């Protein structure tokens, strides 16, 4: 079987460099080129450059002005991309991917790595601190309510939402994380249950943030 | 430097239907490829040199095109193949990509069901308000919601967050914040979310009271 596999999630500050991998296993190392893209947080794909498994010839982007080199280990059957001096606008997933020759006399195979997410900020790890998101106290004997909670304020990326526990899934909805001015982020996560049972039936979010080995459970209620 | 221009940005369809997106080079390129990308997923190239398929790929996609106009057929699509589409030039030095079409699923039009929520004591206590508004489960995607703090409109201040396509319903849901220091908020009264949107026959607007 074919496989790229990259290295894990780094966390860096400006002005650092950042050096991932991309292991090939499954096919002769030195047939294929090597290719890299990046893709910044709700961005397009932007194309890096190209690297000779077999002689390290390679060709870059010029965009990125020299803070972009690409290795090869044959020993190894791995490519390195390291992409120095880095500022905040290079936060991105950045992948590696298989080349194809057009010419073949069979269909093109195509493989990419899982991508590896860079994330560039002068910010500190922080967990997140957790707040409720109350329904009204307004009830009716068969309509529903809105309830959840709001992740705020933490660093980096990711954290996790479960609802009693992974009991409660339907309807949940988990938002994308924003990046606020402040360099932490923010999300909130809603579900929609009926409103006449917010007085005996109990709502806790469970929220996780590794990074900060922050675990914290908010029981979400109406007010007063 | 070649610059790829996709149209439309958005395509939305049913199942069965048949998809066909553009993508118009600024000079002059010999080929023409084509990824498909799902969210949290790689890139996969599904057509390379204009027409060819790539290994694995169903017969349904085809692909034309010459000069500097290309395009990518889907036929008879299957739910499998809602999902943002690329092409790339390699033809010309740096290689070169498209902004991409989100192909998404057409359904009949969902109202959002809104609700306000007012900042929790917990927060004020730490010198911030945050008040959000959320919008559940609409369709089509375009929406506005617009803040008002004592009649007055905010800019600048929110920020908003929209789900992925729901696999089973097809809607999408929104949430916007609107971020105020305490002592911006203590000075306010009526907080309002004014929600506008195709499936409601004139906006809706959630409101509370600053401590009431």
């Amino acid at each position: 079987e074919v496989q790229l596999v990259q290295s894990g999630a780094e966390v860096k500050k400006p002005g650092a460099s950042v050096k991932v991998s991309c292991k090939a296993s499954g096919y002769t190392f030195t047939d294929y080129w090597i290719y890299w893209v990046r893709q910044a947080p709700g961005q397009g794909l932007e194309w890096m450059g190209t690297i000779d498994t077999s002689d390290h010839k390679t060709s870059y982007n010029q965009k990125f002005r020299g803070r972009v080199t690409m290795t090869r280990d044959t020993s190894t059957s791995t490519v390195y991309m390291e992409l120095s001096s880095l500022r905040s606008e290079d936060t991105a997933v950045y992948y590696c991917a298989r080349d194809f020759i057009i010419t073949v006399n069979y269909p093109v195979v195509d493989y990419w790595g899982q991508g590896t997410l860079v994330t560039v900020s002068s910010a500190s790890t922080k967990g997140p601190s957790v707040f409720p998101l109350a329904p009204s106290s307004k009830s009716t004997s068969g309509g529903t309510a809105a309830l959840g909670c709001l992740v705020k304020d933490y660093f980096p990326e990711p954290v996790t939402v479960s609802w009693n526990s992974g009991a409660l899934t339907s309807g949940v909805h988990t938002f994308p994380a924003v990046l606020q001015s402040s360099g932490l982020y923010s999300l909130s996560s809603v579900v929609t249950v009926p409103s006449s049972s917010l007085g005996t039936q109990t709502y806790i979010c469970n929220v996780n943030h590794k990074p900060s080995n922050t675990k914290v459970d908010k029981k979400v209620e109406p007010k007063s | 430097q070649i610059v790829l221009t996709q149209s439309p940005a958005t395509l939305s369809l049913s199942p069965g239907e048949r998809a066909t997106l553009s993508c118009s080079a600024g000079s002059s390129v010999n080929y023409m490829h084509w990824f498909q990308q799902k969210p949290g997923q790689a890139p996969r190239l599904l057509i390379y040199s204009t027409s060819n398929l790539a290994s694995g790929v169903p017969a349904r996609f085809s692909g034309s095109g010459s000069g500097t106009d290309y395009t990518l057929t889907i036929s008879s699509l299957e739910p499998e193949d809602f999902a943002v589409y690329y092409c790339q030039q390699r033809s010309s030095l740096p290689f070169t990509f498209g902004q991409g079409t989100k192909l998404e699923i057409k359904r009949t039009v969902a109202a959002p069901s809104v609700f306000i929520f007012p900042p929790s004591d917990e927060q004020l206590k730490s010198g911030t308000a945050s008040v959000v508004c959320l919008l559940n489960n609409f369709y089509p995607r375009e929406a506005k919601v617009q803040w008002k703090v004592d009649n007055a409109l905010q800019s600048g201040n929110s920020q908003e967050s929209v789900t992925e396509q729901d696999s089973k319903d097809s809607t999408y849901s929104l949430s916007s914040t609107l971020t105020l220091s305490k002592a911006d908020y203590e000075k306010h009264k009526v907080y309002a979310c004014e929600v506008t949107h195709q499936g409601l026959s004139s906006p809706v607007t959630k409101s509370f009271n600053r401590g009431e």
